[PDB]
RNA sequence: GGUUUGAUAGAAACGGGAUGUAAGCACCAAGGCAACGAGGUGUUCAGUCCGCGUUUACUAACCAUUCGUUCCUUUCACUU
RNA sequence: CCCUAACUGGAGUCCGGUGAAGCUUACAUUCUAGUGCACAGUCUAGAGACCUCUAGGGGGAAGUGAAGACCCCGUGGAGC
RNA sequence: AAGUCGGCUUCACCCCGGGACCCGUGAAAAGGACAGCUAAAUGUCCGUACCGAGAACUGACACAGGUGCCCCUAGCUGAAAAGGCUAAGGCGUGUCGGAGUAAUUCAGUUAAGGGAAUUCGGCAAAUUAGCUCCGUAACUUCGGGAUAAGGAGUGCCUGCU
RNA sequence: UGUUCGGGUCGAAGCAGGGCUGUGAAGUCCUGUGGACCGUUCACAAACGAAAAUCCUGGUAAUAGUAGCAGCAAAGCAGG
RNA sequence: UGGAGGACCGUAAACGGUAUUGAUCUGCAAAUCAUUCGUGUGACCUGCGUCUCGUAGUGAAAUGCUAAUCUAACCCGGCA
RNA sequence: UUAUGCUAUCAGGUGGAUGGCUCGGCUCAAGAGCUUAUGAAGGACGUGCCAAGCUGCGAUAAGCCCGGGGUAGGUG
């Protein structure tokens, strides 16, 4: 239980409502040319340069 | 029936006991995978469906019967002794112990008008030195020398 | 005990923070300076001509 | 229903061979081999009960019994039903 | 190697072995007012056990499958 | 240690699942001698050798790992 | 459902007081108390899930390391928080199974007679081992050596001082 | 690239295999595949020719269904 | 009686790292594991905070340590 | 029906070379050339009906208002 301020985990929330897919209505309208992007991760790898 | 593994849980924190405490009916499954509320849990606990198992605890009955024979002074001889005498019996305890006696009697005695000052002061630094092991001691060398004031 | 991996799980802290003026985690929390932008020691962003190559 | 109800004492000294930690199911794949075989079923047919296995645990997992008394019922459907035995 | 025209393996019992005299019961037990009581003796070479044998078909050695033909074909020594 | 034996658990061995890496110009069933940059599975002359697979310990492949850290050389460095 | 009582002990926690030591002297500031009582209103901002580790951290990993054993811990044995056996709690995920049959190998148990002959070398292994009592040498800076060495006892039951 | 003369959806380049010519570098043609570009004269240029650099990047073998998924906490079984 | 000491024994508390020249050595691990060991009231061990750094710092001093880098770290530049 | 194999071709798989194409790059020339306390550049966070990135925008948030050009579609 760290302790972050209202800025530190302003930036926590973007990160983790940033790793979701791509919407698969994109990927459709698209033709499957955009099906992800550069900022999925997953919690337990290295970490993020954020907080 | 598929995981009633989220009942299980839910039913160790309903019971406030851990979780393989917590029994659920082999038979009842299919009313236990219903239950996803913790009023639904109450319910199948107050049914009887889910309870929690008695703790088995550690009986202590033949450490009673071993207490009792060393409260007798059996079970402790030296086989038994593992630590040193000065963990069994600390040594400033028993000077405590002794010393206090020895000053609370002497204090009665010159209270109740059996010593008068003199040889209260003289007795009460010899009990300090060691002189007399216990009160049967200090009361034999009493009638020997005959310092107490009889009448 | 070993300076490989047994003295990497001390690494439980940190020596540079997000820094508020360019973003970059290079504000030194000892020295009160960004090392990249350079905030916390000049009112200029931290530029040097050795960061290039000598254009020629 | 019911075809041949049979007593059998089934030996578990080649259980014996086996690491000893591993012979409390390997008595229980011997028993149930040994019903297999004697009763001429398959293995998923041969039900073992609760007496059995816990016959077969008693001791922990490596002081399996020697052999074991059991009491086979064979059914029209091909199940085997062991029960432990006096 | 044996496979019912059978003792191959197992069970049962018995022989031959291992250990050391089971539990319960009774009597005794230093003593304790009693409650109790380590233990001793008898029942009892008992009890437990045997990856040995014998006797004995009691259960299991049943039911099969496959090769010994190049395969389909009528380049057939065959048969609808 | 004489001088080893038996036994226990984990590997190994065999089966199901999963599933890498390191040596590699080629060919390659070898053995002896000679020859050759004087330390050859391949050259020369002999001798052997039916193929495939499994297990096994490491004789050989001057086995693999690393542009020898020893020595010298370089009008190469570094520290002292 | 009972829900009523007594007793013992008490760490590793609280209160209180004493002593000893220092060529070592063991923080500061906010705040609080010493004059406040009654009523009404106000008390914004940030964190708060969960892991805290043989799978939530760090070491590229669901890593036998490290961070953290950081702070806590029930019954018996026992000096004990040792070790063993058990609670509570957590687990059967220190996440491949089967089979039981060779050599070899990792780690163990035992081993006749001999007893260091092994080996560079007693390496490795074995021996001893708790507690009580008796007894304890050379030498010594007089403090020690010292658990020197070397001997004896130890369980259970009954009754006691 | 300048310039001359051309070919191509009635099938260009590329690709796989083959025929012929040339000492050769190579050229040309045929079949298939492919679907839009390609040559040629005389000259001129160059980021112009690879088998090698413990070459670089990518792809992919042998090793090999092999090692590992054991050693520090050997944990599972029955029934549903 | 008292309770001193860089006192003693001792913990798989903590710290250290003797020997096995054991396991491991494409490891659990780019230094770990087991057993065996040293310190364990003090020149003690340790959390967090803070300061000292490149010809400089730090070092009960080994050229040890200063982010797996140390007889002058690392990054970029001089540099093709 | 000679296995395990060897050599050549073919079919397929894997792979992504070659060719062709290219809204990109590079170089040269000609222009033009300051901006911010009236708060810049840059960054953080937010902002879309379904929206994660980038881009734009700023709680009026892929946008609001006016004039001109454009004209029938628009909603990066
Ligand atoms: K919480
Ligand atoms: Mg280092
Ligand atoms: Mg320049
Ligand atoms: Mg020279
Ligand atoms: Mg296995
Ligand atoms: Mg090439
Ligand atoms: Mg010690
Ligand atoms: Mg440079
Ligand atoms: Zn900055």
């Amino acid at each position: 239980m760290s302790h972050n301020m209202k800025g530190q985990k302003k930036r926590l929330a973007k990160a983790h409502k940033q790793n979701t897919r791509v919407p698969v209505w994109v990927i459709v309208k698209t033709n499957r040319k955009v099906v992800s992007h550069p900022r999925r991760r997953h919690w337990r790898r290295r970490s993020l340069d954020v907080k | 029936m598929s995981d009633l593994s989220n009942q299980r849980k839910l039913a160790s924190k309903v019971l406030g006991c851990g979780l393989d405490r917590v029994w659920l009916n082999p038979e009842a499954s299919e009313e236990i995978a219903s239950a996803i509320t913790r009023e639904d849990i109450r319910g199948l606990i107050e049914e009887g469906t889910i309870k929690a198992k008695p703790v088995k605890g550690v009986s202590r009955g033949r450490a009673r019967a071993l207490a009792a024979k060393r409260k007798y002074g059996h079970c402790k001889g030296h086989g038994s002794r593992k630590g040193k005498k000065g963990a069994r019996t600390p040594k400033k305890e028993q000077w405590i112990k002794k010393i206090r006696a020895l000053r609370r009697r002497l204090k009665e005695l010159r209270a109740d008008g059996a010593l008068d000052k003199s040889v209260y002061c003289r007795l009460y630094r010899k009990a300090k030195g060691g002189e007399y092991r216990s009160v049967s001691h200090l009361n034999s060398h009493l009638e020997s020398e005959k310092l107490l004031k009889k009448e | 005990m070993s300076k490989g991996t047994s003295s990497m799980g001390k690494r439980q802290k940190r020596t540079h923070a997000k820094c508020r003026r360019c973003g970059s985690v290079s504000f030194n929390v000892h020295t009160k300076q960004c090392t990249s932008c350079g905030f916390g020691k000049t009112s200029r962003m931290r530029t040097y001509k050795w960061q290039a190559k000598c254009k020629y | 229903d019911m075809v041949k109800e049979q007593i059998y004492t089934i030996p578990l000294r080649e259980v014996r061979k086996v690491p000893a930690w591993k012979r409390a199911n390997r008595a229980v794949i011997e028993v149930r081999g040994f019903l297999v075989r004697h009763m001429k079923t398959e293995s998923v047919q041969v039900k073992l009960d609760k007496s059995i296995n816990e016959h077969l645990w008693e001791k922990g997992c490596e002081k399996p019994p020697l052999s074991i008394r059991v009491r086979a019922v064979k059914f029209a459907d091909g199940e085997v039903q062991a029960e432990l035995a006096q």
